[PDB]
């Protein structure tokens, strides 16, 4: 039961984390909010 | 895994005719000056891999062996 | 990654690098979910018409890595392997359906602005999430193109990169390819006049293939980096695994003193 599923899953220590945005990261939200 | 053009006449995984892999079981035969290539059945030797990269620094001694 | 850009550091905690540990060279990429958890694409492995079988004796996991070839001696981690799980019905002789398998750390490693787990979707953020046109995410030290053609554009990159790639619809990913499509595997890459394009590559492998989530904050790890009938090939796309599709077989192999 290693565990692998983590409670601080996927939350950037220097984005996220920081509140700082990604470069490119829009793009991604600009996919879902034209939408299908 | 990455398919890539057929070198070779007899080769097995490889792309073949257009970008089209040609399966295990298959042999690209290679066509000569402007004749097409030919994904014949018949087995076949697969092309060579198992790659990627050329200057690798020096890490730690012990990890590796 | 075929035309993507060099990534920041920290844009990408959990991007692992299978490194055969001598010869001297990147073998893949895997991704990193527990602490002392990793997560590849099986024919990394074990992919026999290669002559690939792979022990723990033979691969070191480096985990905070941004250089290809640079040790970052204050930055990465290097870890010995512990186990290797392959997927019980991982089929090489095909398709590569349900091409993924688990690796084990031969400790938990400590996290740091370098290194973080990734989510793996739940049936919230996955069903919500798997719709076609969606840009995803996939990193990568691999070629920057396909060299037997004598490949100008050297194509290591010397930095990880990065390319965004919007969700293909089933329908048009089998008429893509004559090989068979299974559920455990979506395709990703832009019809053939989209104008904008991008691919992942030789090496790029086994590497992830996220979509960040606005309902939550998390980076999840969608599929992973399987085959390609030629990288950013024309009217050509890139298959990945379906994790959603096998977060199940996992499941299984984490406990594993339970049950």
């Amino acid at each position: 039961t290693f565990g692998a599923g983590e409670a601080d899953c996927g939350l950037r220590p220097l984005f996220e984390k920081k509140q700082v945005q990604d470069q490119t990261e829009k793009e991604l939200f600009e996919s879902y909010i034209e939408g299908r | 895994v990455v398919y890539t053009d057929c070198t070779e006449s007899g080769q097995n995984l490889c792309l073949c005719e257009g970008s089209n892999v040609c399966g295990q079981g298959n042999k690209c035969i290679l066509g000569s000056d402007g004749e097409k290539n030919q994904c014949v059945t018949g087995e076949g030797t697969p092309k060579p891999q198992s790659h990627n990269d050329g200057d690798f620094e020096e890490i730690p001694e012990e990890y590796l062996q | 990654i075929v035309e993507g850009q060099d990534a920041e550091v920290g844009l990408s905690p959990w991007q692992v690098m299978l490194f055969r540990k001598s010869p001297q060279e990147l073998l893949c990429g895997a991704s990193l979910i527990s602490d002392r958890w990793v997560l590849t694409a099986a024919h990394c492995l074990l992919y026999p018409p290669w002559d690939k079988n792979f022990t723990v004796d033979d691969l070191l996991v480096r985990i905070g890595k941004h250089s290809r070839t640079r040790y970052e001696r204050k930055v990465e981690k290097i870890s010995m392997l512990d186990k290797i799980y392959i997927h019980p019905r991982y089929n090489w002789k095909e398709n590569l359906d349900r091409d993924i398998a688990l690796l084990k750390l031969k400790r938990p490693i400590e996290l740091s602005d370098y290194i973080h787990p990734v989510c793996l979707p739940d049936k919230q953020t996955a069903a919500k999430l798997l719709h076609a046109g969606f840009k995803g995410r996939v990193t990568g030290w691999g070629n920057r193109r396909e060299t037997w053609t004598t490949s100008v554009a050297e194509v290591q990159p010397s930095v990880l990169q990065v390319v965004n790639l919007p969700l293909v619809e089933r329908p048009v990913c089998k008429a893509s390819t004559r090989i068979r499509i299974t559920d455990n595997m979506f395709c990703a890459g832009y019809k053939p006049g989209e104008g904008k394009r991008g691919d992942a590559c030789e090496g790029d492998s086994g590497g992830p293939f996220v979509m960040k989530s606005p309902y939550n904050n998390r980076w999840y790890q969608m599929g992973i980096v399987s085959w390609g009938e030629g990288c950013d090939r024309d009217g050509k796309y890139g298959f990945y695994t379906h994790v959603f599709r096998l977060k199940k077989w996992i499941q299984k192999v984490i406990d594993r003193l339970g049950s």
